[PDB]
Order: structure tokens, then sequence, then C-alpha cells
């Protein structure tokens, strides 16, 4: 959730820089929410890396 | 306020362990701080709702 702000142009981050860095010259949009009763379990989901 | 110099910052070490809500930089861009230096600097710390 923290790093959301970090999907867009001119961002830093480690995801900014090491996962999906954007164009500073970007068309388009950036649709995010969350997935909290989804994406997580008991015990923890480690399957996103 | 704590005063900062003599120092290098490198700012990737906070990566493994610190997770912020928000970064924001005015005056100058995220992306350019690895490539400057400063005149002085000042952190002010204190906790708010």
């Amino acid at each position: 959730g923290d790093e959301v702000r970090q999907i867009a142009p001119g961002q830093t981050g480690k995801i900014a820089d090491y996962n999906y860095k954007l164009p500073d010259d970007f068309t388009g949009c950036v649709i995010a929410w969350n997935s909290n009763n989804l994406d997580s379990k008991v015990g923890g989901n480690y399957n996103y890396l | 306020r704590k005063r900062i110099s003599n120092c290098v910052a490198d700012y990737s070490v906070l990566y493994n362990s610190a997770s912020f809500s928000t970064f924001k930089c005015y005056g100058v861009s995220p992306t350019k701080l690895n490539d400057l230096c400063f005149t002085n600097v000042y952190a002010d710390s204190f906790v708010i709702r």
C-alpha cells in the first residue's frame, strides 16, 4: 500500500527504481485498489515478490 | 532538530526495513537526490496524528 505513491512518473523507491519504472512522457491511467481480503492469508501470503 | 553533516546519503539502506506512507521533495526531484549534495541538513523529527 505505501508503495502505491511510487507508481507515478518522477518517483523513486525500491519499486520506482528496481521493479516498475514509468516514462516521464507517460499517457495513460494508474488504477489501484486494496486486496486485503484476497491476496493475504493467515500465516501470511509469501507468493508476491 | 538534528544537524546532519559530514556523511554519505545513500538512502538505499532504508529500503530493506522502512516503508514510508509519504515521501515528498519540494525544491528538488526525488530522482536527482543521488546526483546531489547539500549545504547544510536539518532533520525535524516529531510524532503527529
